[PDB]
């Protein structure tokens, strides 16, 4: 999370691979000879790319830096590209109550609906002994729920020693979804 | 005379100058000492920008513009912009209780402004319109 702000008069790098205002590549100078332009010439210093290994720095006026970044805010806009993904996590017990498994249930299919990434952890029920065969149950029990909408993406395993399993859930993914539509359609109109 | 903590009301004729310029023409330092940033202006008797300053224009982000390091920054940054214009004393005007009141009056001083008199016009209605809601942090 970044600005197109001016960085001030306090620079962290000594060396600085400055360039013009007009775009002239000034060339690597001293962190000192660096503000003697910005006084020189009374402009502002706006990083424009961190990632290169030599810095880079560009002196521009101020009606300079307020068109820039007045583009980046149409950039967004007209082509928004925000990909991350939340993850959520939740820990139930074996002997979790029907009308409680209910509740977490529906509370996934949220969390699957905004394209989120549920991990989904199931322990050994206080005083309770149970193997994995009807602990593994209540995946398929809560994906069941969201036929389409949902699919695993990993699959249980032993996350401690077999006391507690581990999945993840996710949204159907589009190529996927219709893949799912297609294979649905034929079974009943089809017959 | 001696000396009085009271300012020369502009009619009535006084004997105080400051290089050879009245009270009233001396410039204006108008300070916004908010709680998240410290804004500076410097004013000519007739409303005129000379210097504009702000931690956010000094390079600060986020929290670090509530702090009195970025105040003085932004007060030196002011008093090197107005003593390229000619301007040595004025009339400082604060506004806030933020913490970059004073500590603005200071980075003035180290741009080579002399401050001749402080002036609060900090904002204080006589109940006018209601604040938010309390918070419980």
């Amino acid at each position: 999370k970044t600005a197109f702000s001016n960085v001030g008069r306090k620079i962290s790098q000594r060396v600085i691979h400055l360039f013009d205002e007009k775009g002239n590549d000034l060339g690597n100078m001293h962190r000192a000879n660096v503000i003697r332009l910005m006084d020189e010439r009374d402009l502002r210093l706006v990083q424009r790319n961190t990632s290169t290994e030599p810095a880079e720095y560009q002196l521009m006026t101020g009606l300079q830096i307020l068109q820039e970044r007045q583009r980046l805010r149409e950039m967004e806009k007209a082509n928004p590209k925000t990909g991350p993904t939340l993850r959520k996590e939740l820990i139930l017990s074996s002997n979790i109550g029907q009308h409680d498994l209910d509740t977490k249930t529906k509370q996934i299919q949220q969390w699957i609906k905004k394209k989120h990434l549920v991990q989904i952890t199931i322990k050994k029920g206080k005083n309770v002994d149970v193997s994995e065969n009807e602990m593994e149950e209540i995946f398929h029990q809560i994906l069941q729920t969201m036929p389409g909408i949902a699919t695993f993406s990993s699959r249980p395993q032993a996350v401690q020693g077999g006391k507690a399993l581990m999945c993840v859930l996710r949204a159907l993914s589009k190529n996927e979804e219709k893949a799912y539509k297609e294979t649905q359609e034929t079974q009943e109109r089809d017959t | 005379t001696k000396f009085s903590i009271y300012p020369p009301i502009p009619g009535e004729e006084s004997s105080l100058r400051w290089a050879g310029k009245k009270f009233e023409e001396i410039p204006i330092a108008h300070i916004k000492a908010s709680h998240n940033n410290t804004q500076i202006q410097v004013v000519s008797a007739s409303n005129e920008p000379l210097a504009f300053a702000s931690c956010g224009t000094e390079g600060f982000r986020n929290a670090k513009k509530g702090t009195g390091i970025a105040a003085q920054t932004a007060g030196i940054a002011a008093a090197a912009r107005a003593k390229q214009k000619g301007v040595i004393h004025i009339r400082v005007v604060v506004k806030g209780l933020g913490p970059g009141r004073l500590s603005a009056m200071h980075g003035l001083i180290m741009g080579g402004l002399e401050v001749i008199s402080i002036t609060d016009n900090t904002p204080i209605p006589h109940n006018g319109c209601r604040p938010r809601k309390a918070r419980k942090l």
